[PDB]
RNA sequence: UUCCAGGCAU
C-alpha cells in the first residue's frame, strides 16, 4: 500500500527510450531507491522515492 | 516466495513420517533445493537463515538491517553457544527408514511470503464452448470460459 | 555532557523523529 | 489474530500458553527467549511460534458490532 | 479442488484386497505382491525382517509414486520354499518382537515415577 | 533376567515424555515405531461445527478450524467406534462426543473463550473421552478466541475416531526424538566441517551412554545398529505411555492383518 | 547532519552531540524535542540533488573522522575518512532504500538484481492491509490467517509499520534434496 | 495475423507446471478435472463397443 | 514457442492435483522452470491428427535437435548432482540398499550382479549398479586432462557393453553433451530405448540421492581463514598496482598506445589489473575449498554455477560497469558526494572489493547497482528485439 | 571347470589416498621377476594398508574347486576359495604390450582399476571380465 | 463486447 504511495512516472519518447532514462544516475543517490524498480516494459522509467 | 525473489510453487506436500527431521524432533515446514542458490548468490538467505534460527533460540529480535556490524561469524558464535551446529548445518535421518542422511543440511527458519496466484485459480480448460461474434472464434478469458 | 560526539546507533532515534512529523506519506500529503 | 492453537512444525499444544506468556514480561519482568523456555518451549520450531505471533485481535476487538 | 480425498490413505474403497501377488516372471521362485493403502511405514519393515530368512534370494519394495498410498514388495527364495511362507513368518516375527517388547516398555513403567 | 529380545530401559519420565533408550532392535523397527506413534494412533477431536449465532472477528471456519485442534480426551477412545463404522445415518453416542460453546461479552473488558467452556452434551457412556485436555495453570486451558460489547458465539460441535493420517487434529503425536550410534561409528554420515570434524560439531548427551572410538581400531564394518534415545512426547489426549505402548500395537495390529489378509486370500479358490 | 567544524575543542563534527539527542529520546519516552527544531537549530538541512553537488558528505559520521591507533578479520572492508573538508554527513545508508527494498534482509549480501525481485513480490504477497478489513467491502483482498512477524528485521521496517502488520510467516526450512519435487 | 495465422482454440488447457521424477519422459501428468472436461470424439466400433458403452 | 521442440506430444497420464506435472528432461526443451510458470497443452481430434502427433511429435523422437546436431534434453540437477556423487570410486553400497535399487528400475533383468567386493562384506560401488540402467552394447571412450586407460582422478569415461569401466559422471557424460552416453544410447538403440533411459537413470540415481541427503548453506561460502587475508593483500597490492600506474600518467608520463587518448590508454590498465587480480582472489577460494563443500559439489556435477559465483560469495566481487566505462562522474567530478573531486581510484570507479558474505559498503552497494540496472534495461530491450528478429 | 590363472607375493611401494576418504590407489614390485609391477586401488576402509607389506596376490575365474545371480549368505558352509582376505571382482579392459614381450592387462571392478606387467600370465591371463582378485596377510 | 489503464511470468 506505501510503495505504491510514494512513487515515480515518467513519460517518454514514443518508444523503448533505451539510454539515459531508464539507466541508474549518481543524482540518483539517496532520493530515490536503486534496486527497486519494474521489470521489464517501463523498467526505470518508472521509479519508487 | 522468500525475501531473495526466490520464487517457487509447491511440488508435493509430506507428512513427518515421510519428512526428514532432526534427532531434536523437529522438522521442516519447507524443504527448499539447495540448487537455487548459486546461480541466484543470494547469500542474504542463508544468512537471514542462520541469523533467524538464533533470534529464535533466545528470542533477540535478529537484526538483518541494512550495512552494520553483524558477521557469519559472529552469528555463528552465538549460534554455538546454543549448542547447534556453528554455521546451521544439522544431521537429519531419512524418514522414510530413520537411517542417517549421509549428508547435513542447513536447516534453521526463515521467513516466507504467500503470493496470491494460487493453481486453483489457474487451471483452465475448455472443450468447445463460447464463441465470439464478430468472429465465431473462441472467446477470450477463462473467466468467460474461453479457449 | 549534554554535547558529546554521536555513535551511530544514536542516528537511528533522529530518524524517528523523522517520521514522528514528516510521516511516510510526507509528499503526497503537504 | 489470536494465539496459533499448537505449533505448525510439531503441533504441542501453544494455544494456552499465550496469556502466561505476556505475563512472564509485563509483570515476572522476564526477557523473551528465557520467558519461552519457563513456558516448556524447549525447541525452536514452537517457540518462533510465540516469538512471533502479532495478537491483532486486540486491535481488532477494538471496533464495534 | 484436484485434492484426493484425505481418507484415501487407508481406505481401500471398492474392490480392493490389501495384497495381490503377482509372480515374477524375469527371474525364478520369486514374486512381487501390491500393497493398497500402506507405505513405508509398514513396508521398509517388511523389508528388514523379511531380509533376514536366510532362505530368502531376494527382498526390496518401493512405494510407486507419492501420490498414491502403495507399494510394490519383491520376494524370492530357495526353490521348494515358497516366498508367500517367509512373508508369513518374517511378519510373525515383527508381532512377537513387538509383542515382547511392548511387555518390556510397560515393565519399565509400572516401576518409575515423577511430579509433573 | 528374561525377555526374548527387543528390550527398554526408560531413561527419565515425566507426565509429557517418556525419554527411553529403546535397544536391540532393527533401525527399521524403531523408525516404523516411531511413525506409527505420530500417523496412525487412533485419537479424537473436533470434526464438525455448527455455527448458530457470531459475532467474533474470527470468521467461523477460522474458530471452525481451531475447534479440531482443541485436543480433547480419549483414554477409552478404543470404545467409540469411527463414524464411517457404526450403523448410525450420520453419528450417535456409539460413535461420537458433542460439544456446546456459548459466549457473550458482558465484562466490558475482552471476554476470553476457553477449551475449558467447552460442554459435554452426549452421554460420555462412562469413558474418559471427549474432556478439554488443560494444562493450563489456572486451569482454562487452549485460548479458543476473543470478543467485545455484545458479541456473542454459538456453536455446537461433534468429535470423531481419526487418526494423524485423515489430520493432523488427530495427532496423539507432538514430537519424537530420535538418534543412533552418538559417535558415528557405522559412518553413517559424513560430518562437514572447515577444520576440525570434532570441533565445529557439537558433540550429543546420548554420547556418555556409549563407549567413544578409540583410534587404533580399524573400521568395524560389520557393525550394524541398536540402542535408539528416542523422547516421546504427548499433546495429552493420550497418557505420554500409549503414544508410546498403543503406538507399539497399532503396529503390530496391522503387522497381523497382513497375515489376515493372507489366510482369506489362501482359503478362496472355488 | 551538518558537520561545520564549529569545534574549538577539536576540529570538524557533527552539529548535534549525545544531548541532543538524549533530549529528543526524551520525547520518544513521553511521546517536547521536535523534529521541527532539530532544523531550525541549525542541526540538519534539506539538501537538494543541484545543492548537492557542491558538497562532500561522510558516510558513517564517527568513523570518517577521529585518528588511528589491524581491522576486525571477520567485517568487511570500508574506504577510510579521505579529507576533512566533509560539510555534511548521513543519517545512515540503509536510507537511499524505499519501502519495498527496507523489508529486504541483507539487501547488501545479495546479487544486485534479486533485491529487486523482491522490490516486485513483496507487492504481490499476502498479509493484512488495514486492521479495518472487516468494515470493508472492496472487491477483492486476502488476509492471512496466522500473520507472523518475521525474525530477521530492519530497523527500517520499525517505521514502515510491518511486525505489527505482517506479509508472511517464519517457516522452519530445511534446504535440501529429498523426494526430488 | 490475429485471427487466421492464429486462432484461440477448443480442446486446450493450461495450469501450473510442476515437475515429477516419476514421470516416463514422454509422459505429463494431467488433473482429474482437466480429463473430465477435455473430451475426444471417438467412433463406436464393434472393438470399443463395450468399453465405450461403459464409459457412456 | 520458437522451437520445433517447444511444442511435443507426450503420454496423457491423468492425476490428482490441478498441476501438469511433466518429467523433467523435457524440462529445458520447453524452457520451463516451475516459480509460477504454466503451459498449453492441446488434445488431437482425428484418428489421423493423434497418429501425426505420435509418429512425429512425441519427445522420444524430438530427442536429438537438429539445429544443433546434438540432443536437447539429458540429465540434469538433481539427478545431475547425485549421479556424480553416486559414482566416484570412493563411493559403495551394501546389499540391503542395491536390492531396492535393483527393483526401482522397470527393467531389471531381476539377476543381481556380482559385488566388486565380496571380500570381507560385500559391497556394491555407484558405478556398478548405475550401469544397470545402460543398457547393452552402448560403448563410450572419453578422456578428459589426466586420462590414461587407469584414469586416477577418475578423468575419462570408458563404457562398455553398456558397464561403466570407470571414471566420473556429470554433465559431461549424461547430460546433452555431444558424444555424451544420452547422444549415443538414441542413435545406437532406439528413440525409445533412450527415451526409457532418463527414467531408468533418474528413478535410480533420485533414489539413491533420496537417502544420502544434499545441501548449501553459508558454511559453503566461506574460505580458508588465511587463505582469505592472502586474498585481501591479493586486492591491495592491486590497488597499489593502479595507484602507481595513476601518478605514472599524473605526470605525463605513459605511452599513448597507437589508437588511444593518454586516457582510454589509461583506464585500460587500470581496469584488467583489478578484474585480473580478483579472477585469482578467485580460484584462491576455489581449489581452496574441499571437495565436501557444496557450491563446488554442484559446480562439479555441472549441475548450478560456477567459477565465477564461488568468486562473488566467497572472495571479492567485481569492478561495476556501465557501457564499459566503469561508474562514472555524473557528479562533477566524481561519483557521489561523499567523494573528493577528481577521484580516479577504484574505491570510486565503482569496484567492490567485498564478497557478498561480506557485504558491500553503501557506496560499493550502489554503483552494484547502476550496474545490475543495466542487464535489467536490455533484457528488456534485447529481448524485443529478438522476439521480433525472431518472426 | 576351475583353476587358478595367476599367483604371488608383492610389496608395498607406496599408498595414495588421493582425495579418498575411504579407498587407495597403491602399487607394488614382484618377489619373483622383477619385471612385474602391480597397480590396484583398494577400499582401504575394509583393509587398512601400510608401506612395504608382503601381500599374496591372485586371480582366476571361479568357484572353490568343483555368470548368474549372486546367492547371498547360505555358503556359510559352501566351498570357499576366499582363503584370503581382499576379494573384489570386476572386469579387464584392455591388453597392453609395453614393448619387448613386458605385456600388462587393466582389471577394473566396477569402479576401482588395476594394472600387471611381465610376461607369464600367458596361457593363464585369460581375457575374460570374469576374474576374481585375492589379497592376504 | 468496446475503449483506455495497470499488473504478472525469477
Ligand atoms: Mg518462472
Ligand atoms: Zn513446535
Ligand atoms: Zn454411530
Amino acid at each position: 500500500t506505501l510503495s505504491h504511495l510514494r512513487r515515480t512516472n515518467t513519460p517518454i519518447g514514443r518508444d523503448g527510450k533505451l539510454a539515459k532514462p531508464r539507466q541508474l544516475h549518481n543524482t540518483h543517490w539517496g532520493l530515490v531507491c536503486p534496486a527497486e524498480t519494474p521489470e521489464g516494459q517501463a523498467c526505470g522509467l518508472v521509479k519508487n522515492l | 516466495a522468500s525475501r531473495h525473489g526466490q520464487k517457487g510453487t509447491i511440488g508435493i506436500t509430506y507428512r513427518r513420517e515421510d519428512m526428514p527431521f532432526t534427532a531434536e524432533g523437529i522438522v521442516p515446514d519447507l524443504i527448499i533445493n539447495p540448487h537455487a542458490i548459486p546461480s541466484r548468490m543470494t547469500v542474504a538467505h542463508l544468512i537471514e537463515c542462520l541469523l533467524s534460527k538464533v533470534a529464535a533460540l533466545s528470542g533477540n529480535e535478529g537484526d538483518a538491517s541494512p550495512f552494520t556490524d553483524i558477521t557469519v561469524e559472529g552469528i555463528s558464535k552465538l549460534l554455538r553457544e546454543h549448542g547447534y551446529q556453528s554455521r546451521g548445518f544439522e544431521v537429519m535421518y531419512n524418514g522414510h527408514t530413520g537411517k542417517k542422511l549421509m549428508a547435513q543440511i542447513f536447516f534453521g527458519p526463515t521467513y516466507y511470503q504467500r503470493l496470491r496466484h494460487m493453481v486453483d485459480d489457474k487451471i483452465h480448460a475448455r472443450a468447445r464452448g463460447p464463441m465470439q461474434v464478430l468472429t465465431r472464434q473462441p472467446v477470450e478469458g477463462r473467466s468467460r470460459d474461453g479457449g | 555532557d549534554e554535547s558529546a560526539p554521536i555513535t551511530a546507533e544514536d542516528s537511528w532515534a533522529v530518524i524517528s523523529a523523522f517520521f514522528r512529523e514528516k510521516g511516510l506519506v510526507s509528499q503526497q500529503l503537504d | 489474530m489470536i494465539v496459533p492453537v499448537r505449533c505448525f512444525s510439531c503441533g504441542k499444544v501453544v494455544g494456552d500458553k499465550w496469556e502466561s506468556y505476556l505475563n512472564l514480561l509485563q509483570e515476572d519482568e522476564l526477557d523473551e527467549g528465557t520467558a519461552l523456555s519457563r513456558l516448556g518451549l524447549k525447541r525452536y520450531c514452537c517457540r518462533r511460534m510465540i516469538l512471533t505471533h502479532v495478537d491483532l485481535i486486540e486491535k481488532f476487538l477494538r471496533y464495534n458490532p | 479442488m484436484n485434492a484426493p480425498d484425505r481418507f484415501e490413505l487407508f481406505l481401500l474403497g471398492e474392490g480392493e484386497s490389501k495384497l495381490k501377488i503377482d509372480p515374477d516372471t524375469k527371474a525364478p521362485n520369486a514374486v512381487v505382491i501390491t500393497f493398497e493403502k500402506e507405505d513405508h511405514t509398514l513396508g521398509n519393515l517388511i523389508r528388514a525382517e523379511l531380509l533376514n530368512d536366510r532362505k530368502v534370494l531376494f527382498a526390496a519394495y518401493k512405494v510407486e509414486h507419492p501420490f498414491f498410498a502403495r507399494f510394490k514388495l519383491r520376494i524370492q527364495t530357495t526353490e521348494g520354499y515358497d516366498p508367500k511362507d517367509a512373508l508369513k513368518n518374517a511378519c510373525n516375527s515383527i508381532i512377537n518382537k513387538l509383542g515382547a517388547l511392548k511387555t518390556n516398555f510397560e515393565t519399565e513403567w509400572n516401576l518409575q515415577t515423577l511430579a509433573a | 533376567m528374561s525377555e526374548e529380545g527387543p528390550q527398554v530401559k526408560i531413561r527419565e519420565a515425566s507426565k509429557d515424555n517418556v525419554d527411553f533408550i529403546l535397544s536391540n532392535v532393527d533401525l527399521a523397527m524403531a523408525n516404523s515405531l516411531r511413525r506409527v506413534m505420530i500417523a496412525e494412533i487412533p485419537t479424537l477431536a473436533i470434526d464438525s461445527v455448527e455455527v448458530e449465532t457470531n459475532t467474533t472477528v474470527l470468521a467461523d471456519e477460522f474458530i471452525a478450524h481451531r475447534l479440531g485442534l482443541i485436543p480433547l480426551q480419549s483414554m477409552d477412545i478404543e470404545q467409540l467406534e469411527y463414524s464411517r463404522d457404526c450403523f448410525c445415518e450420520d453419528h450417535c453416542d456409539k460413535c461420537s462426543v458433542v460439544l456446546t460453546l456459548q459466549a457473550f461479552g458482558e465484562s466490558e473488558s475482552t471476554t476470553n473463550v476457553y477449551s475449558k467452556d467447552l460442554v459435554i452434551v452426549s452421554n460420555l457412556m462412562g469413558r474418559n473421552i471427549g474432556h478439554p485436555i488443560i494444562q493450563d495453570k489456572e486451569g482454562n486451558g487452549v485460548l479458543i478466541c476473543k470478543l467485545r460489547k455484545g458479541q456473542e458465539l454459538k456453536l455446537t460441535c461433534v468429535a470423531k475416531k481419526g487418526i494423524a493420517k485423515e489430520h493432523a487434529k488427530w495427532g496423539p503425536a507432538a514430537a519424537i526424538e530420535f538418534e543412533y550410534d552418538p559417535w558415528n561409528k557405522l559412518k553413517h554420515t559424513d560430518y562437514w566441517y572447515e577444520q576440525d570434524s570434532a570441533k565445529e560439531w557439537p558433540q550429543s548427551k546420548n554420547c556418555e551412554y556409549e563407549d567413544p572410538p578409540n583410534e587404533g581400531d580399524p573400521f568395524d564394518y560389520k557393525a550394524q545398529a541398536d540402542t535408539f534415545y528416542m523422547n516421546v512426547e504427548s499433546v495429552g489426549s493420550i497418557p505420554v505411555d500409549q503414544v508410546v505402548v498403543r503406538g507399539i500395537d497399532t503396529l503390530q495390529k496391522k503387522v497381523a492383518s497382513i497375515l489376515l489378509a493372507l489366510t482369506q486370500m489362501d482359503q478362496d479358490k472355488v | 547532519f551538518i558537520v561545520e567544524d564549529d569545534e574549538s575543542l577539536g576540529h570538524k563534527e557533527l552539529k548535534v552531540r549525545k544531548g541532543h539527542i538524549a533530549k529528543l529520546m526524551a520525547t520518544e519516552y513521553q511521546d517536547e524535542y521536535t523534529w521541527s527544531s532539530l532544523l531550525n537549530e541549525g542541526l540538519v538541512e534539506y539538501i537538494d540533488a543541484e545543492e548537492e553537488e557542491s558538497i562532500l558528505i561522510a558516510m558513517q559520521p564517527e568513523d570518517l573522522e577521529p585518528a588511528e591507533a589491524d581491522v576486525d578479520p571477520a567485517k568487511r572492508i570500508r574506504v577510510s575518512h579521505h579529507a576533512t573538508t566533509f560539510t555534511h554527513c548521513e543519517i545512515h545508508p540503509s536510507m537511499i532504500l524505499g519501502v519495498a527494498a527496507s523489508i529486504i534482509p541483507f539487501p547488501d549480501h545479495n546479487q544486485s538484481p534479486r533485491n529487486t525481485y523482491q522490490s516486485a513480490m513483496g507487492k504481490q504477497a499476502m498479509g493484512v492491509f488495514l486492521t479495518n478489513y472487516n468494515v470493508r467491502m472492496d472487491t477483492m483482498a486476502n488476509i492471512l490467517y496466522y500473520p507472523q512477524k518475521p525474525l530477521g528485521t530492519t530497523r527500517a521496517m520499525e517505521y514502515l509499520k510491518f511486525r505489527e502488520l505482517p506479509a508472511g510467516q517464519n517457516a522452519i526450512v530445511a534446504i535440501a534434496c529429498y523426494s526430488g519435487y | 495475423r490475429g485471427n487466421l495465422m492464429g486462432k484461440r482454440v477448443d480442446f486446450s488447457a493450461r495450469t501450473v507446471i510442476s515437475g515429477d521424477p516419476n514421470l516416463e519422459l514422454d509422459q505429463v501428468g494431467v488433473p482429474k478435472s482437466i480429463a473430465k472436461t477435455l473430451t475426444y470424439p471417438e467412433v463406436v466400433t464393434p472393438y470399443n463397443i463395450d468399453r465405450l458403452t461403459q464409459l457412456v | 514457442s520458437l522451437h520445433k521442440m517447444s511444442m511435443m506430444a507426450h503420454r496423457v497420464k491423468v492425476i490428482p492435483y490441478s498441476t501438469f506435472r511433466l518429467n523433467l528432461s523435457v524440462t529445458s526443451p520447453y524452457n520451463a522452470d516451475f516459480d509460477g510458470d504454466e503451459m498449453n497443452l492441446h488434445v488431437p481430434q482425428s484418428e489421423e491428427t493423434r497418429a501425426e502427433l505420435s509418429q512425429l511429435c512425441a519427445v522420444p523422437l524430438q530427442i536429438v535437435s537438429p539445429q544443433s546436431n546434438k540432443p536437447c534434453m539429458g540429465i540434469v540437477q538433481d539427478t545431475l548432482c547425485g549421479i556424480r556423487k553416486l559414482t566416484l570410486r570412493d563411493t559403495f553400497i551394501e546389499l540391503d540398499q542395491v536390492l531396492n535399487m535393483l527393483y526401482w528400475v522397470p527393467d531389471w533383468d531381476g539377476v543381481i550382479p556380482t559385488p566388486a567386493i565380496i571380500k570381507p562384506k560385500p559391497l556394491w560401488s555407484g558405478k556398478q549398479i548405475l550401469s544397470v540402467a545402460i543398457p547393452n552394447g552402448i560403448h563410450l571412450q572419453r578422456f578428459d586432462e589426466g586420462t590414461t586407460l587407469l584414469s586416477p582422478k577418475d578423468n575419462g569415461m570408458l563404457i562398455i557393453d553398456g558397464q561403466i569401466i570407470f571414471g566420473v559422471v556429470e554433465k559431461k557424460t549424461v547430460g546433452s553433451s555431444n558424444g555424451g552416453l544420452i547422444h549415443v544410447v538414441t542413435r545406437e538403440k532406439g528413440p525409445q530405448v533412450c527415451a526409457k533411459l532418463f527414467g531408468n537413470i533418474q528413478k535410480v540415481v533420485n533414489f539413491w540421492l533420496l537417502h544420502n541427503g544434499f545441501s548449501t548453506g553459508i558454511g559453503d561460502t566461506i574460505a580458508d581463514g588465511p587463505t582469505m587475508r592472502e586474498i585481501t593483500e591479493t586486492i591491495a597490492e592491486a590497488k597499489k598496482k593502479v595507484l602507481d600506474v595513476t601518478k605514472e600518467a599524473q605526470a605525463n608520463l605513459l605511452t599513448a598506445k597507437h589508437g588511444m587518448t593518454l586516457r582510454e590508454s589509461f583506464e585500460d590498465n587500470v581496469v584488467r589489473f583489478l578484474n585480473e587480480a580478483r579472477d585469482k582472489a578467485g580460484r584462491l577460494a576455489e581449489v581452496n575449498l574441499k571437495d565436501l563443500n557444496n557450491v563446488k559439489q554442484m559446480v562439479m556435477a555441472g549441475s548450478k554455477g560456477s567459477f565465477i559465483n564461488i568468486a562473488q560469495m566467497s572472495a571479492c566481487v567485481g569492478q561495476q560497469s556501465v557501457e564499459g566505462k566503469r561508474i562514472a562522474f555524473g557528479f562533477v567530478d566524481r561519483t557521489l558526494p561523499h567523494f573528493s573531486k577528481d577521484d580516479y581510484s577504484p574505491e570510486s570507479k565503482g569496484f567492490v572489493e567485498n564478497s557478498y558474505l561480506r557485504g558491500l559498503t553503501p557506496q560499493e552497494f550502489f554503483f552494484h547497482a547502476m550496474g545490475g540496472r543495466e542487464g535489467l534495461i536490455d533484457t528488456a530491450v534485447k529481448t524485443a528485439e529478438t522476439g521480433y528478429i525472431q518472426r | 571347470m576351475s583353476n587358478t590363472l595367476f599367483d604371488d607375493i608383492f610389496q608395498v611401494s607406496e599408498v595414495d589416498p588421493g582425495r579418498y576418504n575411504k579407498v587407495c590407489r597403491i602399487e607394488a614390485a614382484s618377489t619373483t621377476q622383477d619385471q612385474c609391477k602391480l597397480t590396484l586401488d583398494i577400499n582401504v576402509e575394509l583393509f587398512p594398508v601400510a608401506a612395504q607389506d608382503s601381500l599374496t596376490v591372485t586371480i582366476a575365474s571361479s568357484l572353490n574347486l568343483e555368470t548368474r545371480s549372486w546367492r547371498p549368505p547360505q555358503a556359510g558352509d559352501r566351498s570357499l576359495a576366499d582363503d584370503y582376505d581382499y576379494v573384489m571382482y570386476g572386469t579387464a579392459y584392455k591388453f597392453e604390450e609395453v614393448s619387448k614381450d613386458l605385456i600388462a592387462v587393466y582389471y577394473s571392478f566396477g569402479g576401482l582399476l588395476m594394472r600387471l606387467e611381465g610376461n607369464y600370465r600367458n596361457l593363464n591371463n585369460l581375457k575374460q571380465e570374469n576374474a576374481y582378485l585375492l589379497i592376504r596377510r
